[PDB]
């Protein structure tokens, strides 16, 4: 889960 | 009789007339009825079979005891919606076929206690809520995303921002994002009158912030007329129930995680600035999971990004074409 989900908290705003 | 005759033809022949014009406004029903069944319908086998918390579409005005809606429904005909007064009318037809409707018990006790019918038996009375059965609602229901956590945050605001610019990408050139910054939450109807008709007044109400509140509201209601897909970006939501009562009613579309352990680890990876207020992201996350989910609208359970983004794609892409 930590893979899809550190992956979506990433480039959205950075 | 011919006049009956003449009059289905002539309200049939208006039907196909408005088939291609523009919607004029709707509402919104609370109650379940067919309008197939009643037999004052100007057209008969061509009502609607609707139920409660339903959508409709008005587009032009037949008289005061009927009207011309479009279901939301994809593939909704040409049907009748009974109006506000002829809802009332009906709504005492099904109470009147009991026995008895007023304070008389039949319990026994026929011959001697007429009791003729008094104001208390009456639709005037009970005014104590006096809920309507149709209430302007927007055309098109706005589009809110709510969850995970605090709304105005760096966890909240960056998971949300991703999605309104995957949309706005799909629907580019048919879609208008905007972001209020009033309340929203407040938007209420049968408060008074007019509170705070005016600004010079100095009263209570006159230099709060409640003025700000209804003028957003009426500048949905006409955003909602422009026919073009519309989502809001309110900071002041975090409850579904909170918004729920209130007329403009907005899909509720929820974001969910699996476990705590990944929302801990989250902010772990974000830094020291959000581990203060940590404590209350916990809270909100199980104050919002609490609530059943039947209450949202839509629910986000993918956590890759692509299944996640096209998921609601569909969801909105139907509900666009169902409206048309």
């Amino acid at each position: 889960d930590l893979k899809g989900y550190l992956d979506w908290i990433t480039q959205a705003e950075d | 009789e011919s006049a009956r005759r003449e009059v289905e033809s002539q309200a049939q022949q208006q039907l196909e007339r408005a088939k291609h014009k523009p919607v004029a406004f709707a509402v919104r029903t609370n109650v379940s009825y067919c309008g197939v069944l009643d037999e004052e319908c100007p057209v008969q086998g061509s009502g609607v079979n609707f139920e409660a918390k339903d959508f409709l579409h008005i587009k032009e005005k037949y008289s005061n005891d009927w009207w011309i809606g479009r279901l939301v429904k994809e593939g909704g005909d040409i049907a009748f919606i009974p109006s506000p007064q002829r809802l009332e009318s009906i709504r005492l037809k099904q109470e009147q076929k009991a026995r008895r409707s007023g304070n008389p018990s039949s319990l026994s006790d026929i011959g001697n206690r007429r009791s003729p019918p008094p104001s208390l038996a009456k639709q005037k009375q009970k005014q104590a809520e006096h809920v309507p059965p149709y209430d302007v609602v927007p055309s098109m229901r706005p589009v809110v995303l709510v969850g995970p956590s605090l709304k105005g945050y760096e966890v909240t605001d960056m998971m949300q921002k991703a999605l309104f610019d995957f949309l706005k990408h799909r629907f580019d050139g048919r879609i208008s994002i905007t972001r209020v910054t009033a309340d929203l939450s407040l938007a209420k109807r049968s408060v008074l009158n007019n509170p705070g008709k005016r600004t010079i007044i100095e009263r209570s109400s006159a230099r709060s912030s409640i003025a700000e509140v209804q003028s957003e509201i009426e500048r949905i209601f006409e955003l909602a007329k422009s026919l073009q897909l519309v989502v809001l970006d309110a900071d002041t939501i975090n409850h579904p129930a909170q918004l729920a009562k209130t007329s403009l009613a907005p899909i509720i579309v929820f974001v969910k995680v699996s476990s705590p352990k990944v929302l801990q680890r989250l902010i772990r990876s974000r830094g020291k600035s959000q581990m203060k207020h940590l404590t209350v992201q916990m809270m909100a996350y199980d104050k919002l999971v609490q609530c059943p989910p039947e209450s949202f609208d839509v629910i986000l359970d993918e956590n890759q990004l692509e299944d996640a983004c096209e998921h609601l794609a569909e969801y909105l892409e139907v509900y666009w074409r169902a409206t048309h």
